[PDB]
């Protein structure tokens, strides 16, 4: 019925737009500030905090421009939003790893194009 | 994968909240009701970005409560089988590893751990390490796992992980 | 189709040629009826040989000879080495000299352990990966395309 | 063959964890539900008692022995069939 | 706009509106009108109705499946 390795998803999640942990981190930090501002309002949930902690720890991009560049760059490529989300969220270092991690990635682009895209993403990444 | 989607939800506003600040109360109540909850259809919903629309408030006969159908843009997470995801190991046992993925919890069975790994219970933090000691998997670590399957129960979602594939485990 | 089949499920093979045998590093004939059991226990262990498989490692093949299956799999791997073209050698013996040991390695690897084979392959890889493998990769892929065309 | 294939598929789907009180076997998918961190071990919700797993090797091995011999003994009929397909 | 039903509140509408509004007040809903010494939620609902200040809209379903949302403040009360 559903299989990410086969890119099979329900219409509810196929028509939807994918978000990166760097993007979710920025949004959660924004929601945090939005919750920190106007004090004495409802406190944030443990799920939000757990997701924030998790998304921050695995956040591959720490700057607004790096997140926007990655998104705007990948949107130009003729790749599916799931493929692009997996690629930018997992950040595979090489084309072989990308094909290994995403068995559906094969055939969409040549090794040189695939590696060039990954190389750009690897250069745009923020390392701690 | 995380997603941004418009969701349908119905708020049963109690009459005490009618009158002024009605819609303001519905907004506040929506965030409180949906944020931090999970549904098998859309997964866990982390935060509400905006509310698309507030429908007509139908007064429930006899109940007095008014039912407000709401359309709102929110961010959600749902794990799909045959997917690789980053995880943090929470507990390490001889039968398997318990891990967390944001709001989701994943269990990795021993049979899904690579043959090169071996459990080192004598270590202070219980961990699995390679024969050549090149990598070690323990509690509170950076790992990647393949979702073999996803489960939903008690308004919660939990997946099955595997580390047999390459580029998995400690990262 | 003509062969009996897997040591366990030797019955559907007689029915139709649409079902194909699967080859593995262990050089053992396997198929879904048997493969499903290999995942419930061991998760990638040969039934009779017990040898573990790093992954599924299943590939479609239509050869009844398991030695050819292994030899082809080995051949395909070894062709990445020693495959420098004829212009590299001035003497007629050299054109087939390395092919002798290569064919010995390929053949011997079907039965003997790869300990010395991998060592020799690695000891030559350290030298051939620099230039000749880089050059022969281009020429091999080019001539392969010429063979396809 | 379809029944044997069904029995083989069953041998692959058989539950691994089990409860000694109610004699119920649970699939490894329930492992996260059966494992209680307060106890540090697997337990049964109905029996509030320990759930075992290591015995799961027995059904996997045993079933293969019965199912495999079926093809070994039917060989005369298969040969006679191959000889009579015309 | 484009309303065809009668502008008068039917006896049935008056009954349900008062019952529904009385129930909301009993459930401590805020009250629309200046009440004086009143405690019976049903008596308060009638005062709100006399003043035409009940905060309710009647969705009159037409036989063709269409409907007309008439505010209680728009209908002529039959009392
Ligand atoms: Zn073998
Ligand atoms: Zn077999
Ligand atoms: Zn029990």
């Amino acid at each position: 019925e559903e299989d990410a390795s086969q890119l099979i998803f329900p219409k509810e999640f196929e028509t939807a737009e994918t978000l990166l942990n760097s993007e979710v981190h920025m949004l959660l930090e924004h929601r945090k500030q939005q919750n920190e501002s106007a004090e004495d309002e409802q406190e944030l949930s443990e799920v939000f905090m757990k997701t924030l902690n998790y998304t921050a720890r695995f956040s591959r991009f720490k700057n607004r421009e790096t997140i926007a560049s990655v998104r705007s760059l990948l949107l130009q490529k003729k790749l599916h939003k799931f493929e692009l989300a997996c690629l930018a969220n997992l950040c595979p270092e090489t084309a072989e790893e990308s094909k290994a991690l995403i068995p559906s990635l094969e055939g969409r682009f040549e090794d040189e194009e695939l590696q060039q895209i990954l190389d750009d993403i690897q250069t745009k990444r923020s390392f701690q | 994968m995380f997603y941004h989607i418009s969701l349908e939800h119905e708020i049963l506003l109690h009459p005490r909240y009618f009158g002024p600040n009605l819609l303001n109360t519905v907004k506040q109540k929506l965030f409180t009701e949906v944020e931090g909850t999970c549904t098998g259809k859309y997964g866990f919903v982390i935060a509400v970005t905006t509310i698309d629309n507030i429908g007509a408030g139908v007064i429930q006969p006899g109940r007095g409560f008014v039912l407000y159908p709401v359309k709102y843009k929110a961010i959600v997470f749902r794990p799909f089988k045959g997917e690789v995801v980053d995880a943090v190991v929470t507990q390490v046992n001889k039968v398997g590893l318990f891990t967390e993925i944001g709001p989701m919890s994943c269990f990795i069975s021993r049979h899904s751990i690579p043959s090169e790994m071996e459990f080192d219970p004598n270590s202070n933090p219980p961990c699995y390490k390679t024969m050549d000691e090149d990598i070690v998997i323990q509690q509170d670590d950076e790992i990647r796992l393949k979702i073999v399957g996803t489960r939903v129960d008690k308004n919660d979602i939990f997946a099955i992980g595997s580390l047999m594939d390459d580029y998995l485990g400690l990262v | 189709m003509d062969d009996q089949g897997c040591p366990r499920c030797k019955t559907t093979k007689y029915r139709n040629p649409s079902l194909k045998l699967m080859v593995n590093v262990c050089g053992h004939t396997l198929c879904e009826s048997c493969v499903d059991l290999l995942f419930v226990r061991g998760a990638g262990n040969c039934p009779e040989c017990g040898t573990p498989l790093r992954k599924s490692n299943f590939r479609v093949q239509l050869f009844e000879d398991p030695t050819v299956d292994k030899e082809v799999e080995i051949r395909k791997k070894v062709l990445k080495i020693y495959n420098k073209r004829e212009e590299d050698f001035p003497s007629l013996r050299e054109y087939n000299d390395f092919l002798e040991e290569v064919e010995e390695i390929v053949f011997n690897l079907t039965n003997n352990v790869d300990l010395d084979n991998t060592k020799k392959k690695m000891e030559i890889y350290q030298k051939e990966n620099k230039d000749v493998i880089q050059k022969n990769k281009l020429k091999l892929t080019r001539e392969q395309e010429e063979l396809e065309e | 063959r379809r029944r044997i294939e069904t029995d083989e598929r069953d041998s692959t789907n058989r539950a691994s964890f089990k409860c000694p009180v109610c004699s119920s076997t649970f699939t490894d998918l329930e492992a996260n539900q059966l494992f209680d961190p307060m106890t540090g071990t697997f337990r049964c919700t109905f029996c509030h008692t320990e759930v075992e797993e290591d015995e799961s090797a027995m059904p996997k091995k045993d079933a293969r022995t019965l199912l495999a011999r079926f093809n070994e003994q039917i060989e005369p009929i298969y040969a006679l069939l191959r000889e009579t397909e015309d | 706009q484009k309303r065809i039903t009668t502008p008068y509140m039917t006896k049935y509408e008056r009954a349900r509106v008062l019952g529904t509004r009385a129930l909301q007040i009993a459930m401590c809903a805020p009250v629309m009108v200046e009440l004086e010494g009143e405690t019976d939620p049903l008596l308060i609902a009638m005062k709100e109705l006399k003043a035409r200040k009940i905060p309710i809209i009647i969705r009159r379903y037409l036989p063709d499946g269409s409907y007309e949302d008439w505010g209680v403040d728009e209908l002529i009360i039959s009392d």
